[PDB]
């Protein structure tokens, strides 16, 4: 095999920023930093920006599949769910970056198989009361993709058995949560 | 579908 092409990916990616210093409106304050659809590329990106470790609480980065934006109301992400990891304080230290980046590498690699079109995008919240990790699916219904999806990200992340995460509907997420599914 | 696992995807960085 040649080595003068660049590793395509199978979708075009953009990478999103939050921080809470530009509007009271919580839409306003998302940055489109990039988009990349080749893995040269995307370590060409990751390298260049901070560590979520290294943000300050408040800020997100989220990496959506391009063409769905990363919030609640986008067609994609209606009907959807979560996901999510929650971490204590200390895992900032521990485990944020390396979850993270597992998490990116899920995403941009295809590692869900027959429900890798399901994934919509990943979410990472940097918090003062405790770090979130969150992979966005596009219907909450599909009980055998999101499913399939959990197990393969507890597998990614290497979580044992004994360490229980949820799924919640963004519908739910979004009322003033409980979860849909578990594994 | 073009799928890449974690090492290859490493080994590319
Ligand atoms: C992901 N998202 C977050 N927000 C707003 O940002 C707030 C914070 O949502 P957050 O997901 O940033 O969590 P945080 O840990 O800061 O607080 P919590 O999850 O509410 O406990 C939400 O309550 C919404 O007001 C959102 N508002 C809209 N309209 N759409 C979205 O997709 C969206």
């Amino acid at each position: 095999p040649e080595h003068y092409i660049k590793h395509p990916l199978q979708n075009r990616w953009a990478l999103w920023f939050f921080k809470n210093d530009k509007s009271k409106t919580w839409q306003a304050n998302l940055r489109l930093i990039s988009k990349f659809d080749t893995v040269e590329d995307f370590w060409a990106l990751y390298n260049h920006i901070q560590l979520s470790s290294n943000l300050m609480p408040g800020c997100d980065y989220s990496l959506f599949k391009d063409g769905i934006e990363p919030m609640w109301e986008d067609e994609k992400n209606k009907r959807g769910g979560r996901w999510l990891i929650t971490l204590n304080k200390q895992q900032r230290r521990s485990d944020l970056d390396r979850f993270w980046l597992e998490t990116l590498l899920c995403l941009i690699g295809e590692s869900f198989d027959d429900y890798s079109d399901d994934v919509c995008g990943a979410v990472v919240n940097v918090r003062a009361k405790g770090d979130k990790i969150a992979i966005w699916t596009t219907e909450c219904e599909n009980r055998e993709a999101v499913t399939h999806i959990g197990r393969v990200y507890k597998e990614r992340l290497g979580l044992p058995p004994k360490i229980v995460i949820g799924y919640q509907s963004h519908a739910d997420t979004a009322t003033k949560t409980k979860n849909r599914f578990v594994v | 579908r073009i799928i890449y696992s974690r090492l290859q995807l490493l080994l590319l960085k």
